[PDB]
RNA sequence: AGUAGUAACAAGAG
RNA sequence: UAUACCUCUGCUUC
C-alpha cells in the first residue's frame, strides 16, 4: 500500500532540496540599513554605560538605604541643593514641572530626618506613577449594547534601524575599570586539589570580569531589582523612593558606597505575575543627550551643576524617564549574577581542553601566556574594515556581556531571533566544514528569522554583527574553495 | 491514647458531616479525601517564593502547643498573627519566627538523631576518612553507564523494601506474612533496636529507611570507577579533559576488587602482547598497578577469585593461580582437563537454529552454588558424572541445573519448550548461554524430564535423589549424592607445565573492554599507554606534534629511522592485529612516496606516521594493501580516513587547524609553502599520483579492488572527500 | 596575585 | 482479620499464623481454625496439618 | 575598534560555543489576558489541513465533524492530515515482523497493570478540567467531585477501588438520560451570640442537586479546556495548550503506558529515555551508520522537525493502532484501549475567557463570554479577529464552544505518536533503490540518517521519507529542518560534533533558588551544581563560583545574611542575636546567619549533616526540635537529601478563596482532613502506605480502637474504668 | 503616560 | 442608597 500510494501521489509534493552555497546566504534583515526607518531608541530598564555614581567611603558594611543616600548627597550637596532646572532635552510626552518636582520631592524626601521613605501621593506623582488610568470594567450585557466599544487593534513593535550606541554600549561595557564591584560570598576551605585548582582558576577568571564595566552594570540592576521586589509587596498602597544603590571596591581596596540616581515606585497591588508597577528613573549621568538624540527619545534630561570626574571639570546631567517593570522581570533581575556561570563556564571549557593538550593547568597561559606558550588570542572584533586580535581576558568579558545584555533586552523578539537564526548559524558551520548542507526551503529559514527584528536593540545590532562576520566568513570561503582542485 | 482515640472519634461523629464521611468514604478512598484541598500547583515556585519572602506572614503554623510557645511579638518583631492559616487553620508566622524557634525555643530531645539519618552520616565519615591523590590534565573517554549512586545498607525491590519498613515500623499492619521477613529478620531486628527510642515521626523513618534500602539507578557518564562510594563523589573524580586521584574511606567490598582486578589484569596484556618481550612489560606494568589502595600483587594473592587474564599475571610475578570459572550462580574450580570451544550451530528443541560455542574434551570440576558443593566431570556436550552433597533443596537443584546447562548436554538441548530469545528489563539481548541459564533455572521441568533416570548407587556412602530433591532408588542419569564432602610462563604470555603441555593462552582472555568497579591506577611514567582507544589515539598524536621538529627533519635523513618509536607501542595496541601490518606497509609506502618524491603533506605525515610501527606486510605483489579508512578497536566511530577527514582526525587548512577527537591543534608555522594548491592523491594511494583532472572518458569513480588491480602507469579517476574528483595514476 | 590589563586603559 | 491477628500475636508475644485463622482463644492464647466437612471428620483434619 | 561577539565563531566552533547563542540570562515570554485568539487559531488551521475529507454532523453530539483519513491525497506542501489506513497498517506491519511478540507483550503488560491500577491513581494528574463547575481543578478534587456525582446516579464503581469499574460507569454515564450533581447554595442562619443583639449570621453552605440532560453531559464530557502557554521559549508568537477532564484520564493513562511498554523496546524512539541515556543511544546509533557504507558512501544527517504536528495527527488513526497493537489480547481489553481515541475523535474544545471590548473614550473595558461571542456585530471586533471569527462558525456550537474532530492536543498521546514516528522510521527504503535510512523519534522533533552511494540519491532517500510521512500524517517542517553530511547534527537541542557537545545555558535558569523552602532548596541548589559538573560540563572554578552565587541569592531571597555582617532586617536582628548567643558558629546553617561550608567535594551532603558536631546542644535541639511546629503532616521532577528541621517549613495557603464563592471548599477540605488526621492516629502506616479496602472507613477505625482498647486492658496499661469507658463509647458507635 | 507587544496591567472585590 | 477616609485580597481558575 505504501508503494502504491507514492505512485499515485502527485510530483509536486516533494521537499525541494537544494545545496547551500555561501551567495544564497543573504544578510539577514535588510531593512534595518534602511535610513528611512527611525534609528533604534536606548529601551533598558536603567542606565549602563552613561551611569554615573556618586562616591562615599564608608566602614565597608551595610547601612539603611536612605541614610546611604543622605550621606552621599550630603557629601555631594551642590547637586543635591540645585533647585534651578536647566532642562536639556525633553520626552515627547511628558511633563517637565512633574519630573522636576518629583526629583525635589525625591531628594527632600530622602535628605530629611525622619525614618519613612514614602512619598506624598501628589499630582505630578500621580502623574508619573499613572493613578487611576486603569479602565473600569463592566457588564458584558451592558459593552454588548453600547456599539462604541470595540476590540482594540493590537500595538504591533516598530521597524527601527540599526543604531550606533549599541555598539558603543558594547565597547564600553566590555572594558576594563579600577573598581570591583562583585559581593561573592565566602566557601568552604579547600582540600582535594580539584579544589586548589578551581580557587586558583578563579583568581584569573572572576577578576577578569569583576573589574570590568559590565560587572558593576549587572550588580546595579541586582541589588536595585532585589530591594524593589521587597516595597512592591510590603509597601503596596505608598509611593516610595528606593535610591539606585551599589557598594564597590577600589584597587586600593576602600569600600565606595556609589549612587546612580533615584527611582520612584508606583502602586503596586500586584495580583498576576504580568502585573506592572510603574518606576520612574532620576538617573545621573555625565553624557550630553544633544550628541545622540536619537538614543534618548523616552528620556527627559535636565543638567544639575559639574564635578571634577577625571581632573577636569564635566557636566552633571540628570536622565529622567517612566519606566515599569513587574514581578516576574523583577524575579529575573535577582537572578541575573548567573551571567558570570554562562560566560565562565564557555571559557573554562576552552582552558580544560588547551590543558588536555598540554597536561598542565593551561589558565594561566591563555592569560598571559608562559616559558612554553603564548597567550590565547581571539578574533575580538572590527577595526575600519579589518580583524583584531583580543586578548583572552576580553574574549570572556565581550561574551559575560552579550549574557547581560541578553537579559536587559531579554524578550520575545530576542528569544525569536536566537533560536530561528542558530538554525542559520548552524548551516554555516558546515559549510565551514565542507559538510555538503542541503537546505529544503530557506525562504522559510529567513522569513522566520526577520519577523522577529523589530524594536530590539540587542537584535537589531547582532543582525548587523551576523551580517558582518557572515562578510568576512566568505573572504575565508575563498581558500577553501580551490583547495586541492 | 486509645481513650483519647475513641473521645475525639465521639466528638467527631457529633458532626453529621464527617459522619456520613466516615461512613460514606472507603478505605481506599481514603487516599482520594487526603488530598482534597483549595491548594493549586504552584507553576513558578522560583519567583512566588521571592514574593512571599517580601511580606510580612508567609508561613503556615500547626496548630498545637509548640506554636503558642512562640510569642505575638519579640523585641517589636512581628513574630506571628492571629490570623489562622486556611491548610493548617494555626497561626500564619513570618521568617523571624524560625530563626526565633532556634534561638529561643524549646530545647528538643536529639537522642537517636545519628541512628535515624545514618545513611547521611556514612557520608560524611566516606568523606572525612579519605585521602585524595593526583590531579591530572588529559583526554578521558567518558562511557554513559548506568550505575548506583548511593551505597546502600542491603538492595531489595520496591515492594520487597516496603515490607520490611512495614515490619519495623508498623509491625501491626503488614498484613499477609511474606517471605522477606525471614529472609532479612537479622536486618529488621538491627533496624528495630537502632530505631526504638528515637521521638522522630514514623513517616520520616520509612523515608530514610527507604533511602538506604531501594536503589537509584541512573544514567551518568564515567570512567574507570563505578562502585557506588566513587559515584557519589563522581563530580570531583574526572571530566572530560582532567582526572582527580580519589580515596573513599570505610570498608570496601571483596566483590569490587574482583571486578576491578579482571579488568586491571586484561589492560595490562591487552598492551604488553605487541610489544615483544610481552612478559618484562606485564611484569613491570603490574608491579605499580594500584586497585584504589591495593596494589595488583595483593588482590591477586589475597583474593581466590581470577580468571584467564587473572592467572596469567599471577604466574609472572608469583604464587599459584585459581582456574575458577562462574557460571551465573555456578562457582567452579579446575581440577583436570582443558577443554576448548568451537562455534557449532545446535538445533534446539524448541525448533530453532542457534549458534552455541561448544567445550570440546574432557574436563572436571570441582564445583560449589551457594552452600551445596560436588565434583563434576563432563565431555563434549555429555554430563558423565555429579558427584555432589546433601544440602538444601534450592541449592541442590541449581546446581544440578547449573551442571546440566554448563556440561552443553545434548539432553538439556533438547529440552527447550516456547521460546528462550528473551531480553533483560532494560532491553538488552542475553548471551546464549546465559539465556538457557535464565530460563531453565525458572522452568525445569521440561529438563528433569527430557534427562532420565537409572539405578541408584548401592554403596554405603553414596545416595541418589529424584526430581523433587529427596532420596530414591531411581536416580537421574549421571547424578550420585554422596555422604562424604609447578607451572611457569612464556615469553608470549602462555602458561606451561612441567610436562610441556600449555595450560592458560594468552590468545584466551577476553575482549570486551568493560569499565572497572574501583579506581584503576598505574604507578609509573606513561600511565596513557593503558588507556581507551581515543585517551591513546589523542595522546599519540599529540607525541608526533610535540616532537614534529625533529620527526619531519629526521625524514628526510633517517629511512626507516622514526617507524619504530618507544611512543606508537601504544597506539598498535589499539589496531586490529588482522591489520596492523597492512597498516603499516601501507603507511609507509605513501610517507615514502612524499619522502622520495617532492610531493610532502605534513598534514597526512601526522596522521598516518603512528600506524607504521607495527612489522609491515606487502602484497603478493609487493603493493600494500590499499585503503580508505583505518579502523579502530571499540565502536564504529574510531577510525582515520585517508582522503576525508574522520572523527578521530581531521584538518582544516583555512585557519591550519588541526582537530583530534575534539581538541583542537595550530599547524600554522609548520607547513611548506607549495602545499596550496598541492592535490592529495598524491598520498592517498601507495605509487600513485595526480597527473590532471577528472576525464570523462576514463569513467567511474574506481573502488580500492580496481585500483590495486590496475596495472602500472594507467590513469583512472578517484574522488578524494565529497565533491573533489581527481585524475590519478599508479 | 591578577591584576587585567588592556590596550584601552 | 490481618490486624487483629498480627496485634493479638504481637501483644501476647507468639509467632504469626502464616494462614488467616477464624478464631482466638484468649485463656489459652492459641489461634483456631474452623472446618465444616461433608464426609468424615479425618480426612479433613490431617489435610489441614500439612 | 568595534567589537563583535560574532567573531568568537572564527576561533570556536558553533558547537563548541552553542551555550553562548541561548539567552537563558533573560526573561522568557509570558502570556497577557486571553488565549481565544489562539485557540481559535488552532480550531481553524486544523480544519483547514482537513476541510477537504469528508463532513458530517454526529447524530449524538450535534456537531459539525470533519474526516481526513483515507483521502484524497494532497497535491502540494501544504499541512497534510490525510493518512491512509492501509499505509498505516503496513508500517506497523512491518514494525511487528522486526520486533514480534512486543506487541502482544506490550498489550499484557499494561493489561496486567490495569487490572491492579486503582482510582486513587487519577489524583496525579495535576489540572483537571471538572465538568460539574466548568472549571479546572486539582485532580484529587475534580475526581472527588465526580465520584460524589456519579454516587448520585447509583454508580458505585469507585467503592471498589480497582479503575475498571470506574471505567465501566464512565462509559455507562454517557446512557444515563438525566445527570445529577451537587452544587452548593448558602443558608442563613442565627447562631447564638453576644452582641447587644444576642445573635449572629453566619451563612452555613448546604449542597443541592442539579441536573444536566443527556446531551449536555456527553459534550462536557467530551470537553476540553484551553488556555494559553506561558513561558514558552525561543519562540516569538504565543500558542495554547488544552486540559482534559477526568472521564478520559483513565483510558489515556492505559494507551500511554502500552505504548511507553512499546517504545521502551524499540531503539529508534527517543521516549521516555533519560536525557542523559539519549546520548547513549544516539552516539551508538550515529556509530551504526558511520560504519556502513565504506565505498564513497555518503552518510548524512538530518536535523529534522514536524509542523502542525498535534493538528494533522488523527484519532481515527490512533483507534486503529490500538486495534493492531491488541491483536493478541482478549476482547474486553481492545475495547478499553478503543475509547481513549473514541473519544478524542469526537472531542469538544472550549474557546477559554473571549473577547475584551473597549472605548478609549469613555476608558472602560468588558469581556465577552464565548457563548455571548457573537452577540455583537462583527464590525465591532478588529481585522483579525473578524476573519477568524467567520471562518470559526461552521464548527462553532450554541453554548459557546467549538467542535473539532480531527487533530490532538497538545500533549495528549505522545508515547503513541512517538510510535507512528518510529513505524516510518521502519520501512527505510522504498522500491529497492541504492539507500538506507534510520534514526530517532521523539514527538515533533526526529533525527533522521540517510546513507547511500551519492548525494543525489541521499535527497530521494528523504524525499522519499518526506512522502512517506504524508501517507501517515506527519509533516516534515521545509522551513525549520535543514540537512548536511553525517558528522554534526542537532536534536531536542542536543549538539553533535563527532560527540555531543556540553550546552550549560539550558541548564542556567535551574541555579537559582528553587521556592520549596529555606532546607530544601539549599540541597537542591547544591546537587544542581553537582549534576552539572558531571553531565553539563562545568570545571571547578564556574562551580566554585555558583556555589558562592547561589548562597548570594539564597541570602538575599530568604534574608539570612551573616550573623556577624551588619545587614538590617528582621529576621537579622534576630539572626545577630544567635551569633552572639551561639558559641559553635561554624555549626549554624545558612538561614540562620551561618557561615556557607560547602565546597565542590562536599555536595553531595546535606548542611545539617555535615555541621552536626559543630553545632552547640541547645541549637540542635531547637533546630531538630522532633514535635516543632513548622513542619507539617508529610507524606511519601526531582528529589533530593535534606534532614527535616525548622527550615523545612510549608508557606501559607493562597487566601484568595476567601473572598469568592468557593469558600465551601475550605469547610469541605478540613472536613476530610480531621477524617484523615483521626484515621492517621488510627493507622500510623497510612501515611507511608495506601490502605486498601472496601469496607467502611469508620468500621475500620472502630474494629481497631477496640483491638488497641482490649489489648491495653489485657496487657496492664488501661485500668477497668477506662476500658469499661472505652467499650461504652465504642458500644454507641 | 508608561510598561509592554497580536493582549493585558496601570488595583480588584464586598 | 448606607455602612465603606471601612473590610478582605496579591498564582485560586468561572
Amino acid at each position: 500500500a505504501i508503494e502504491r500510494n507514492l505512485a499515485r501521489m502527485s510530483p509536486l509534493v516533494s521537499v525541494t532540496p537544494k545545496k547551500l552555497t555561501w551567495e544564497d546566504l543573504r544578510p539577514i534583515g535588510p531593512h534595518i540599513y534602511n535610513h528611512e526607518l527611525p534609528e533604534v531608541p536606548y529601551n533598558a530598564f536603567l542606565l549602563m554605560s552613561d551611569e554615573l555614581g556618586l562616591a562615599n567611603m564608608t566602614e565597608g558594611k551595610s547601612k539603611k538605604p536612605k541614610t546611604l543616600a543622605k550621606e552621599c548627597l550630603e557629601k555631594y550637596s551642590t547637586l543635591r541643593d540645585q533647585t534651578d532646572p536647566i532642562l536639556i532635552m525633553k520626552s515627547e510626552k511628558a511633563n517637565e514641572n512633574f519630573l522636576w518636582k518629583l526629583w525635589r520631592d525625591c531628594v527632600n524626601t530622602i535628605s530629611n530626618e525622619e525614618m519613612s521613605n514614602e512619598l506624598q501621593k501628589t499630582n505630578y506623582a500621580k502623574w508619573a506613577t499613572g493613578d487611576g488610568l486603569t479602565y473600569q470594567k463592566i457588564m458584558k450585557e451592558v459593552a454588548i449594547d453600547d456599539e462604541t466599544m470595540c476590540q482594540e487593534e493590537p500595538k504591533i513593535p516598530n521597524k527601527c534601524r540599526v543604531a550606533a550606541w549599541v555598539q558603543t554600549e558594547m565597547n564600553l561595557l566590555s572594558t576594563l575599570t579600577s573598581k570591583r564591584a562583585l559581593d561573592l560570598p565566602e566557601i568552604g576551605p579547600d582540600v582535594a586539589p580539584v579544589e586548589h585548582v578551581g580557587s586558583e582558576r578563579r583568581k584569573y577568571f572572576v577578576n577578569e570580569i569583576n573589574y570590568c564595566k559590565a560587572s558593576t552594570v549587572m550588580m546595579k540592576y541586582v541589588l536595585f531589582h532585589t530591594s524593589l521586589l521587597n516595597e512592591s509587596n510590603a509597601s503596596m498602597g505608598k509611593y516610595k523612593v528606593i535610591p539606585i544603590t551599589n557598594r564597590v571596591v577600589n584597587e586600593k581596596g576602600e569600600s565606595f558606597d556609589m549612587l546612580y540616581g533615584l527611582a520612584v515606585k508606583g502602586q503596586s497591588h500586584l495580583r498576576g505575575d504580568t502585573d506592572v508597577v510603574t518606576v520612574v528613573t532620576f538617573e545621573f549621568s555625565s553624557t550630553d543627550p544633544r550628541v545622540d538624540s536619537g538614543k534618548w527619545p523616552k528620556y527627559t534630561v535636565f543638567r544639575i551643576g559639574s564635578l571634577f570626574v577625571s581632573g577636569r571639570e564635566k557636566s552633571v546631567y540628570l536622565y529622567c524617564r517612566v519606566n515599569g517593570t513587574n514581578k516576574i522581570q523583577m524575579k529575573w533581575g535577582m537572578e541575573a549574577r548567573r551571567c558570570l556561570l554562562q560566560s565562565m563556564q564557555q571559557m573554562e571549557a576552552i582552558v580544560e581542553q588547551e590543558s588536555s593538550i598540554q597536561g598542565y593547568d593551561m589558565t594561566k597561559a591563555c592569560f598571559k601566556g608562559d616559558r612554553v606558550n603564548s597567550p590565547k588570542t581571539f578574533s575580538i572584533g572590527t577595526q575600519e574594515g579589518k580583524l583584531v586580535k583580543g586578548s583572552f581576558g576580553k574574549a570572556l568579558r565581550v561574551i559575560f556581556t552579550k549574557c547581560l545584555m541578553h537579559y536587559v533586552f531579554g524578550n520575545a523578539q530576542l528569544e525569536g531571533f536566537s533560536a530561528e537564526s542558530r538554525r542559520l548559524l548552524l548551516l554555516i558551520q558546515a559549510l565551514k566544514d565542507r559538510k555538503g548542507p542541503w537546505v529544503f526551503d530557506l525562504e522559510g529559514m529567513y522569513s522566520g528569522i526577520e519577523e522577529c527584528i523589530s524594536n530590539n536593540p540587542w537584535v537589531i545590532q547582532s543582525a548587523y554583527w551576523f551580517n558582518e562576520w557572515l562578510g568576512f566568513e566568505k573572504e575565508g570561503s575563498k581558500v577553501l574553495e580551490s583547495v586541492d582542485e | 491514647m486509645t481513650l483519647a482515640k475513641i473521645e475525639l472519634l465521639k466528638q467527631l461523629l457529633r458532626d453529621n458531616e464527617a459522619k456520613t464521611v466516615l461512613k460514606q468514604t472507603t478505605v481506599d478512598q481514603y487516599n482520594i479525601i487526603r488530598k482534597f484541598n483549595t491548594s493549586r500547583i504552584e507553576k513558578n515556585p522560583s519567583l512566588r517564593m521571592k514574593w512571599a519572602m517580601c511580606s510580612n506572614f508567609p508561613l503556615a503554623l500547626t496548630k498545637g502547643d509548640m506554636a503558642n510557645r512562640i510569642p505575638l511579638e519579640y523585641k517589636g518583631i512581628q513574630l506571628k498573627t492571629n490570623a489562622e492559616d486556611i491548610g493548617t487553620k494555626g497561626q500564619m508566622c513570618s521568617i523571624a519566627a524560625v530563626t526565633w524557634w532556634n534561638t529561643y525555643g524549646p530545647i528538643g530531645d536529639t537522642e537517636g538523631f545519628e541512628r535515624v539519618y545514618e545513611s547521611f552520616f556514612l557520608r560524611k565519615m566516606r568523606l572525612d576518612n579519605a585521602t585524595w591523590g593526583r590531579i591530572t590534565f588529559g583526554p578521558v573517554e567518558r562511557v554513559r553507564k548506568r550505575v548506583l549512586l548511593n551505597p546502600l545498607t542491603k538492595e531489595m525491590p520496591p515492594d520487597e523494601a516496603s515490607n520490611v519498613i512495614m515490619e519495623i515500623l508498623f509491625p501491626k499492619e503488614a498484613g499477609i506474612p511474606r517471605e522477606s521477613t525471614w529472609i532479612h529478620r537479622e536486618l529488621i531486628k538491627e533496624k528495630r533496636e537502632k530505631l526504638k527510642g528515637t521521638m522522630i515521626t514514623p513517616i520520616v523513618l520509612a523515608y530514610m529507611l527507604e533511602r538506604e534500602l531501594v536503589a537509584r539507578r541512573r544514567f551518568l557518564p564515567v570512567a574507570g570507577a563505578t562502585s557506588a562510594e566513587f559515584i557519589e563523589m563522581l563530580h570531583c573524580l574526572q571530566g572530560e579533559n582532567w582526572r582527580q586521584i580519589y580515596h573513599p574511606g570505610g570498608n570496601k567490598l571483596t566483590e569490587s576488587r574482583s571486578q576491578s582486578m579482571i579488568v586491571a589484569c586484561r589492560k595490562i596484556i591487552r598492551r604488553s602482547i605487541v610489544a615483544s618481550n610481552p612478559l618484562e612489560l606485564a611484569v613491570e606494568i603490574a608491579n605499580k598497578t594500584v586497585i584504589d589502595t591495593e596494589p595488583l600483587k595483593s588482590c591477586l594473592a589475597a583474593i581466590d577469585g581470577g580468571d584467564v587474564a587473572c592467572d596469567i599475571i599471577r604466574a609472572a610475578l608469583g604464587l599459584k593461580i585459581r582456574q575458577r570459572q562462574r557460571f551465573g550462580r555456578l562457582e567452579l574450580k579446575r581440577i583436570s582437563g582443558r577443554g576448548f570451544k568451537n562455534d557449532e550451530e545446535i538445533l534446539i528443541g524448541n525448533g530453532t537454529i542457534q549458534k552455541i560455542g561448544i567445550w570440546d574434551g574432557e574436563e572436571e570440576f570441582h564445583v560449589r552454588c551457594g552452600e551445596c558443593r560436588g565434583i563434576l566431570k563432563k565431555s563434549k556436550m555429555k554430563l558423565e558424572k555429579l558427584l555432589i552433597n546433601s544440602a538444601k533443596k534450592e541449592d541442590m537443584r541449581d546446581l544440578i541445573i547449573l551442571c546440566m546447562v554448563f556440561s552443553q548436554d545434548t539432553r538439556m538441548f533438547q529440552g527447550v519448550r516456547g521460546e528462550i530469545n528473551f531480553l533483560n528489563r532494560a532491553g538488552q539481548l542475553l548471551s546464549p548461554m546465559y539465556q538457557l541459564q535464565r530460563y531453565f533455572l525458572n522452568r525445569s521441568n521440561d529438563l528433569f524430564d527430557q534427562w532420565g533416570y537409572e539405578e541408584s548407587p548401592k554403596a554405603s556412602e553414596l545416595h541418589g535423589i529424584n526430581e523433587s530433591m529427596n532420596a530414591s532408588d531411581y536416580t537421574l542419569k549421571g547424578v550420585v549424592v554422596t555422604r562424604n564432602v609447578k607451572v611457569s610462563i612464556t615469553k608470549n604470555l602462555s602458561l606451561i607445565k612441567r610436562t610441556g603441555e600449555v595450560i592458560m593462552g594468552a590468545n584466551d582472555v577476553s575482549e570486551l573492554e568493560s569499565q572497572a568497579q574501583l579506581m584503576i591506577t598505574y604507578d609509573t611514567p606513561k600511565m596513557w599507554e593503558m588507556g581507551t582507544t581515543k585517551e591513546l589515539v589523542q595522546n599519540t598524536y599529540q607525541w608526533v606534534l610535540k616532537n614534529l621538529v625533529t620527526l619531519k627533519a629526521q625524514f628526510l635523513l633517517g629511512k626507516e629511522d622514526m617507524f619504530q618509536w618507544d611512543a606508537f607501542e601504544a597506539f598498535e595496541s589499539i589496531i586490529p592485529q588482522k591489520m596492523a601490518g597492512q597498516y603499516s606497509g601501507f603507511a609507509r609506502a605513501v610517507l615514502k612516496q612524499m619522502r622520495d618524491q617532492e610531493v610532502m603533506k605534513t598534514d597526512q605525515f601526522i596522521k598516518l606516521l603512528p600506524f607504521c610501527f607495527s612489522p609491515p606486510k606487502l602484497r603478493s605483489n609487493g603493493e600494500p594493501y590499499q585503503f580508505l579508512k583505518l579502523v579502530l578497536k571499540g565502536g564504529g566511530e574510531n577510525f582515520i580516513e585517508v582522503r576525508k577527514g574522520s572523527p578521530l582526525f581531521s584538518y582544516n587548512p583555512q585557519t591550519e587547524v588541526l582537530t583530534i577527537c575534539g581538541r583542537m591543534m595550530s599547524l600554522k608555522g609548520k607547513i611548506e609553502d607549495e602545499e596550496r594548491n598541492r592535490s592529495m592523491g598524491n598520498a592517498v594511494l601507495a605509487g600513485f599520483l595526480v597527473s590532471g583532472k577528472y576525464d570523462p572518458d576514463l569513467g567511474d569513480f574506481k573502488t580500492i579492488e580496481e585500483l590495486e588491480k590496475l596495472k602500472p602507469g594507467e590513469k583512472a579517476n578517484i574522488l578524494l572527500y565529497q565533491g573533489k574528483p581527481v585524475k590519478v595514476v599508479k | 596575585s591578577y591584576s587585567p590589563t588592556s590596550p584601552s586603559y | 482479620a490481618w490486624m487483629v491477628q498480627r496485634s493479638l500475636a504481637q501483644e501476647h508475644g507468639i509467632e504469626t499464623p502464616k494462614y488467616l485463622a477464624d478464631l482466638f482463644d484468649y485463656k489459652t492464647k492459641r489461634f483456631i481454625e474452623v472446618g465444616i466437612t461433608k464426609g468424615l471428620a479425618d480426612d479433613y483434619f490431617w489435610k489441614k496439618k500439612e | 575598534m568595534n567589537i563583535n561577539p560574532y567573531f568568537l565563531f572564527i576561533d570556536v566552533p558553533i558547537q563548541a560555543a552553542i551555550s553562548t547563542t541561548f539567552p537563558y540570562t533573560g526573561v522568557p515570554p509570558y502570556s497577557h489576558g486571553t488565549g481565544t485568539g489562539y485557540t481559535i487559531d488552532t480550531v481553524i488551521r486544523t480544519h483547514e489541513y482537513s476541510n477537504k475529507g469528508k463532513q458530517y454532523i454526529s447524530d449524538v453530539t450535534g456537531c459539525t465533524m470533519v474526516d481526513p483519513t483515507n483521502g484524497p491525497l494532497p497535491e502540494d506542501n501544504e499541512p497534510s492530515a490525510y493518512a491512509q489506513l492501509d499505509c498505516v497498517l503496513e508500517a506497523l506491519d512491518r514494525m511487528d515482523e522486526e520486533h514480534p511478540g512486543l506487541f502482544q507483550a506490550a498489550s499484557q503488560n499494561a493489561m496486567e497493570t490495569l487490572m491492579v491500577t486503582t482510582v486513587d491513581k487519577l489524583t496525579q494528574g495535576r489540572q483537571t478540567f471538572d465538568w460539574t463547575v466548568c472549571r479546572n481543578q486539582p485532580a484529587a478534587t475534580a475526581l472527588n467531585t465526580t465520584i460524589t456525582s456519579f454516587r448520585l446516579n447509583d454508580l458505585n464503581g469507585a467503592d471498589k477501588g480497582g479503575l475498571i469499574p470506574f471505567c465501566q460507569d464512565i462509559i455507562d454515564s454517557l446512557d444515563r438520560p438525566e445527570m445529577t450533581f451537587f452544587s452548593v447554595k448558602n443558608i442563613k442562619k442565627k447562631l447564638p451570640a453576644k452582641n447587644r443583639k444576642g445573635f449572629l449570621i453566619k451563612r452555613i453552605p448546604m449542597k443541592v442537586k442539579d441536573k444536566i440532560t443527556k446531551v449536555e453531559y456527553i459534550k462536557r464530557a467530551l470537553s476540553l479546556n484551553t488556555m494559553t502557554k506561558d513561558a514558552e521559549r525561543g519562540k516569538l508568537k504565543r500558542r495554547a495548550i488544552a486540559t482534559a477532564g477526568i472521564q478520559i484520564r483513565g483510558f489515556v493513562l492505559v494507551v500511554e503506558n502500552l505504548a511507553k511498554n512499546i517504545c521502551e523496546n524499540l531503539e529508534q524512539s527517543g521516549l521516555p529515555v533519560g536525557g542523559n541515556e539519549k546520548k547513549a543511544k544516539l552516539s551508538n546509533a550515529v556509530a551504526k551508520m558511520l560504519s556502513n557504507c565504506p565505498p564513497g558512501g555518503i552518510s548524512m544527517t538530518v536535523t529534522g522537525d514536524n509542523t502542525k504536528w498535534n493538528e494533522c495527527l488523527n484519532p481515527r488513526i490512533f483507534l486503529a493502532m490500538t486495534e493492531r497493537i491488541t491483536r493478541d489480547s482478549p476482547i474486553w481489553f481492545r475495547d478499553f484501549c478503543s475509547i481513549a481515541p473514541v473519544l478524542f475523535s469526537n472531542k469538544i474544545a472550549r474557546l477559554g475567557k473571549g473577547f475584551m471590548i473597549t472605548s478609549k473614550t469613555k476608558r472602560l473595558k468588558a469581556q465577552i463570554p464565548c457563548p455571548d461571542l457573537f452577540s455583537i456585530p462583527l464590525e465591532r471586533y478588529n481585522e483579525e479577529t473578524r476573519a477568524k471569527l467567520k471562518k470559526l462558525k461552521p464548527f462553532f456550537n450554541e453554548e459557546g464552544t467549538a467542535s473539532l474532530s480531527p487533530g490532538m492536543m497538545m500533549g495528549m498521546f505522545n508515547m503513541l505518536s512517538t510510535v507512528l514516528g518510529v513505524a516510518a522510521l521502519g520501512i527505510k527504503n522504498i522500491g529497492n533503490k541504492e539507500y538506507l535510512w534510520d534514526g530517532l523519534q521523539s514527538s515533533d522533533d526526529f533525527a533522521l540518517f540517510v546513507n547511500a552511494k551519492d548525494e543525489e540519491t541521499c535527497m530521494e532517500g528523504i524525499n522519499d521519507f518526506y512522502r512517506t510521512c504524508k501517507l501517515l500524517g506527519i509533516n516534515m517542517s521545509k522551513k525549520k529542518s535543514y540537512c548536511n553530511e553525517t558528522g554534526m547534527f542537532e536534536f531536542t537541542s542536543m549538539f553533535y560534533r563527532d560527540g555531543f557537545v556540553s550546552n550549560f545555558a539550558m541548564e542556567l535558569p535551574s541555579f537559582g533558588v528553587a521556592g520549596v523552602n529555606e532546607s530544601a532548596d539549599m540541597a537542591i541548589g547544591m546537587t544542581i551544581i553537582k549534576n552539572n559538573m558531571i553531565n553539563n560540563g562545568m570545571g571547578p572554578a564556574t562551580a566554585q563560583t555558583a556555589i558562592q552565587l547561589f548562597i548570594a541569592d539564597y541570602r538575599y531571597t530568604y534574608k539570612c545574611h551573616r550573623g556577624d555582617s551588619k545587614v538590617e532586617g528582621k529576621r537579622m536582628k534576630i539572626i545577630k542575636e544567635l551569633w552572639e548567643n551561639t558559641k559553635g558558629r561554624d555549626g549554624l546553617l545558612v538561614a540562620d546567619g551561618g557561615p556557607n561550608i560547602y565546597n565542590l567535594r562536599n555536595l553531595h551532603i546535606p548542611e545539617i549533616v555535615l555541621k552536626y558536631n559543630l553545632m552547640d546542644p541547645e541549637y540542635k535541639g531547637r533546630l531538630l526540635h522532633p514535635q516543632n511546629p513548622f513542619v507539617g503532616h508529610l507524606s511519601i521532577k526531582m528529589d533530593y537529601d535534606a534532614v527535616s528541621g525548622t527550615h523545612s517549613w510549608r508557606t501559607k495557603r493562597n487566601r484568595s478563596i476567601l473572598n469568592t464563592d468557593q469558600r465551601n471548599m475550605i469547610l469541605e477540605e478540613q472536613c476530610y482532613a480531621k477524617c484523615c488526621n483521626l484515621f492517621e492516629a488510627c493507622f500510623n502506616s497510612a501515611s507511608y502506605r495506601k490502605p486498601v479496602g472496601q469496607h467502611s472507613m469508620l468500621e475500620a477505625m472502630a474494629h481497631r480502637l477496640r483491638m488497641d482498647a482490649r489489648l491495653d486492658y489485657e496487657s496492664g496499661r488501661m485500668s477497668k474504668d477506662d476500658f469499661e469507658k472505652a467499650m461504652a463509647h465504642l458500644g454507641e458507635i
